[PDB]
């Protein structure tokens, strides 16, 4: 059993990505409230997941869920512009947590498909991901909506958690 | 014991990961692209060892540049059995030695996947990167980097390693304080702007 935190500003995708792993309907979509538990079968592992909401007054309550955490995926939205800071600074506030230390991240670069998406490299630059030195991690450009990119961010996260 | 980093570069799919994990005698382990960072401790002689695997793709290679600065020496992969991508390598590796701070840092080059028939032979990945008008110190080591299941990792891997070592070593009473300055200059710049990014919103 693998302990996987999934998060993310408002409006980035984690539902819709989550759901999309999931092979289930995404076509209506809400925002997310309360802590809804998700079961992934991946690899003879049993992931237990918290889908969980990343509205401003949500965010406090991330922190209640961080324990024994196996890997860190990080949802942005790869297309809105003025909301890419806001991205980083609680990106930011998660890898100085202390139950996050040494644990794997993800970054889930996410609706590829909408014109103006940034690449991998830039993301990985306004995130300031290229500072971090204490943990492995992959920016995995994704499209929820086409289901693409999905599979290739979950296995690199399955190598990570299968090695410990 | 000395401490020195080094950065594997070199396209994607030259197989930068794969000669990391055979290295290390990590055998029957298969490997995905690399977008991001990856460090790992190896041990060669009385020198501990820091390597930072980095994707080579063109949507993450730009990347690199970030961590020039705290590095002493390269591993540069290649692909030896595809000859198509030569040129671009060459240009890619010319770029990094082009790198301020890449100056006087010596280039272990692997002309890897040997194995196949379209293995060039370590000659023409001489003329083929342009290596005669490098201006670092260099040498080329073709291998395997993917034996087959059941054999010994090859042995050329180590013999790289100990080139690159024994090259840093040469010349490290003057390379590594330059390294430790270095580095520290482009982390509180890279710090400061963040500072400036962050607390220009807290626009309220
Ligand atoms: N174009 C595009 N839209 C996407 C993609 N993934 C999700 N969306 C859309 O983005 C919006 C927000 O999605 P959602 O899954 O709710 O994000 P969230 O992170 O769960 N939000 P919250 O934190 O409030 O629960 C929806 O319109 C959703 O369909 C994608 O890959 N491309
Ligand atoms: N025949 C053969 N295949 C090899 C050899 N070394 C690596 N490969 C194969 O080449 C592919 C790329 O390997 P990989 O290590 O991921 O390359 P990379 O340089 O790390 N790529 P990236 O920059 O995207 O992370 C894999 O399919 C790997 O198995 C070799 O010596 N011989
Ligand atoms: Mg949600
Ligand atoms: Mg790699």
């Amino acid at each position: 059993e693998a302990r996987i935190l999934v998060l993310g500003l408002d409006n980035a995708g984690k539902t819709t990505i989550l759901k999309a792993l999931s092979e289930e309907d995404i076509t209506t979509i809400t925002p997310t409230q309360g802590f809804n538990i998700k079961s992934l079968s991946r690899d003879g592992f049993n992931l237990k997941i918290w889908d969980i909401g990343g509205q401003k007054s949500i965010r406090p309550y991330w922190r209640n869920y961080f324990d024994q955490t196996d890997a860190l995926i990080y949802v942005i939205d790869s297309a809105d512009s003025k909301r890419l800071s806001e991205s980083e600074f609680e990106l930011t506030e998660l890898l100085q947590e202390e139950k996050m230390t040494g644990v794997p991240l993800l970054v889930f670069a996410n609706k590829q498909d909408l014109v103006g998406a940034l690449a991998a490299d830039e993301i990985a630059s306004t995130l300031d991901l290229t500072s971090i030195r204490d943990r492995p991690w992959q920016i995995q450009a994704c499209s929820a909506k086409q289901g693409t990119g999905l599979k290739e961010g979950m296995e690199w996260m399955m190598k990570q958690v299968k090695l410990e | 014991p000395r401490k020195i980093t080094i950065a594997l570069l070199g396209l994607d799919n030259a197989g930068k990961t794969t000669l990391l994990n055979s290295i290390q005698g990590e055998v029957d382990r298969d490997t995905t692209p690399t977008f991001g960072f990856n460090s790992t401790t190896l041990n060669e002689g009385k020198y501990k060892i820091e390597v930072f695997d980095l994707g080579g793709g063109k949507n993450i290679r730009g990347v690199w540049k970030k961590y020039l600065a705290e590095v002493h020496a390269i591993v540069y992969v290649v692909d030896a059995a595809d000859p198509g991508r030569f040129e671009e390598s060459k240009m890619t590796m010319a770029e990094v030695l082009e790198n301020q701070f890449m100056r006087d840092k010596p280039i272990c080059i692997f002309a890897n996947k040997q194995d196949l028939p379209t293995a060039a032979p370590a000659a023409e990945v001489v003329k083929g990167l342009g290596l005669a008008t490098c201006r670092n110190s260099h040498n080329v080591f073709p291998c395997t980097a993917k034996m087959p299941a059941g054999q010994d990792v090859d042995h050329r891997l180590r013999d790289g390693l100990k080139w690159l070592v024994g090259t840093v070593d040469r010349e490290f009473g003057r390379l590594d304080p330059r390294v430790q300055t270095e580095a520290e200059e482009v982390r509180q710049e890279e710090a400061r702007k963040k500072k400036e990014r962050e607390e220009r919103l807290r626009k309220q």
